[PDB]
């Protein structure tokens, strides 16, 4: 029962930057993970950046620090973008509980074109 | 499902599951590498005992059986051969699916203790200091036989009930082959260990194993040796009885200050019964001993641990 | 209120709460007239630790502290005075409301064990030796923060260094070793009264006997088969302390059950202050399977007559 | 909320016998004690005989085996033998309800007069 609302994205010039926003509502949990994945056609959906309920971050090591995630509601800052970063970006919410197995929730996705 | 729980015992209220010692500190070391595959203190989160693990704190590194005869050996001292039974006194069946009799020591070294005897039927008694070299080719507990040595030259009786009470290590000098992460050869030289509990390691690169550390006494020489266990004996006893279904591969636990109620750090308790943390610091964890681990939720590999 | 429970550990899965030993047998003696007032393995059913009772199985009859000096004594051997701390290393405060530091032995006799030392600061020097503590001695004053031990070893014991006593058994049970598992030590020595003691325990009814968890204790030498009887095993102490369930009457009815057959072997009363009584047409060790366990069945009272074992 | 139905009272000649029966319904328990008390004018109500759910008996140390209690769960019978005028009293059935989750609860019958 988690609903995910995404925003931002769109067209950007090479070397440019933009900032993605995702917000979660419904049956949120005290302990959770929130973040973004991205996918282009024929490639796998890949982790970009995630953050836990106590603020712990994880980044794709291929990004080389060009991206930063922060905070429920989260924001992704994307710097020094390259045409290879062109993709569809998806918000993900993982709901954790002491009394059930982890549950995943996905956003509708937002297109980013560099 | 039956809810997963941990005991509410604090760090000063726990004991080691690999040697009869109190837990002294929590410990990680990012500078230390080893294949971690200890066989005592092994229990899955849904209560399945593994390796040589049994429930009695008095059974850890203990032996019971009978002396068959005095024997000759290269090592200094007087040497005795001893048949070993199960700790409940029943004969050990080598065909059972365990590495050795339950409680058997799970590391290489010279284990120092007391051998005591009470003759079979006001029976006569004797006790003496004794050493068991777990690296010796004569250490074959899976075959129902081990050897121990005494400083005492003659006063050990054959065919009488014999108990080994562990106390510490004889030595950790260069010739004593102490390595807490090297398993004994339970059936001796020309055989492979069987039915082992699996090796444990962090799934993530930025994570380290978190141990419950106890400092172990020494008969002589120099050093400050320690024994690290994956979970304290009270957790093994708790999990065995509860036998709660595991709802994911990893439980999130928080180390909490019971006085203040605040979280000091967090860790992953894996389904196979061991802890990991994200820590760059090394050595003993600086935290109060009146803290305790509290189960907060079932998580998975996507939950990044906070640095401590 | 939270429901009262007991662990589901079997008899072969329990340890003694008065000495580091496995439980060997269940035991009664209708001929014993001692006052039963042990101080380890004392816990109420709603989880209150009493006497010198603490949670660590490694802490039972253990001491921690430092040697002050070699001393002279009537007993044979070499003698050492030792200041004792709490087992967690903090200084012992004699003004706290306990009989002695938690874990202190609660019976008269010569306790046999190993004294081991690790020097303060790496590669510190170490030594360990066999040692005896006579709990009946006037120098046995743990409530005053000081005890005495003796060794066969004549010289190799260091003063002012961290010192650990690991109990193993009894040195002797001869007449001059004064073993009596029901005689308390004088925790403060001569001319003093023991303080903050856990109360003595007894059947309220005639025709009921105390039921003990019995362990046989090792001997360094001499003749005999000495035993230590505890009121509840250490695992019950640990369980009750954590659970802290309200006690709904003065006595809980428990049944000793065979898990294989599921049938009840006998029944017993578990009293609120933490001990068992039974009705029995026999004496000595109880003949029952070691894979049996006690199951809590209901809160009862004095009007519930126990069936004979 | 345990209901007790008593029966078997009334008048009896000296040396005669009667059998009282008490039956329990409502909130009965697996573990219980059932028995009889009696009271004579001017005296406290005193135990006669009781029996537990596994059959263990307790008798007033004065009946000297002249009475027998026995058990059909939640049912007891008191066999009253060789009766005397001194046994004239009001006899009360007593049920003690025991539980793992509540303190013991006592229930008494309305009482049945026995006149010898």
């Amino acid at each position: 029962q988690v609903q995910l609302q995404e925003s931002g994205g769109g067209l950007v010039q090479p070397g440019g930057s933009l900032r993605l926003s995702c917000a979660a509502s419904g049956s949120v949990s005290r302990t959770y993970v929130m973040g973004w994945y991205r996918q282009t056609p024929g490639n796998q959906r890949e982790l970009v950046a995630t953050i836990t309920s106590v603020g712990s971050t994880n980044y794709a090591d291929s990004l080389k620090g060009r991206f930063t995630i922060s905070r429920n509601t989260v924001y992704l800052q994307m710097n020094s973008l390259k045409p290879e970063d062109t993709a569809i970006y998806y918000c993900k919410y993982i709901r954790y509980s002491p009394i059930h197995a982890p549950l995943d929730y996905w956003g509708q996705g937002t297109q980013v074109t560099v | 499902s039956k809810p997963f729980t941990l005991p509410i015992l604090t760090l000063g209220e726990l004991t080691n599951s690999r040697f009869p010692l109190p837990i002294d500190v929590l410990y990680t070391n990012p500078n230390e590498s080893a294949i971690v595959q200890c066989q005592n203190g092994r229990c899955t989160l849904d209560g399945e005992l593994q390796g040589t693990t049994q429930l009695l704190p008095t059974g850890i590194c203990a032996f019971r059986g009978k002396v068959t005869q005095q024997v000759q050996d290269e090592h200094r001292g007087t040497h005795w051969n001893m048949t070993v039974t199960n700790l409940n006194g029943t004969p050990f069946d080598p065909t059972e699916d365990v590495p050795a009799p339950l409680g058997t020591p799970d590391f290489s070294g010279q284990i120092y203790g007391v051998i005591s005897q009470r003759n079979t039927n006001l029976p006569a008694n004797r006790a003496h200091e004794a050493v068991i070299a777990t690296y010796s080719p004569k250490f074959t507990p899976k075959l129902g036989n081990i050897q121990f040595s005494t400083w005492e030259t003659q006063d050990v009786s054959s065919g009488q009930p014999t108990k080994f009470t562990p106390v510490g290590l004889a030595s950790v000098d260069a010739n004593s082959h102490f390595d807490q992460w090297t398993l004994p050869s339970y059936s001796g030289a020309l055989t492979l260990n069987m039915n082992l509990a699996p090796s444990v390691a962090p799934v993530f690169p930025g994570e380290c194993l978190l141990f419950f550390r106890s400092f172990i006494p020494l008969k002589g020489g120099y050093g400050n040796p320690a024994i690290d266990c994956l979970m304290p004996q009270e957790w093994v006893q708790h999990l065995y009885q509860e036998s709660a279904p595991s709802l994911s591969d990893v439980a999130l636990v928080r180390y909490v200050n019971p006085e203040t109620g605040r979280t000091l750090f967090e860790a992953k308790l894996h389904r196979n019964g061991f802890l990991t943390v994200a820590r760059n610091s090394a050595g003993p964890v600086v935290a109060p001993t009146n803290g305790y681990f509290r189960f907060d939720s079932w998580v998975n590999q996507f939950y990044t641990l906070a640095p401590m």
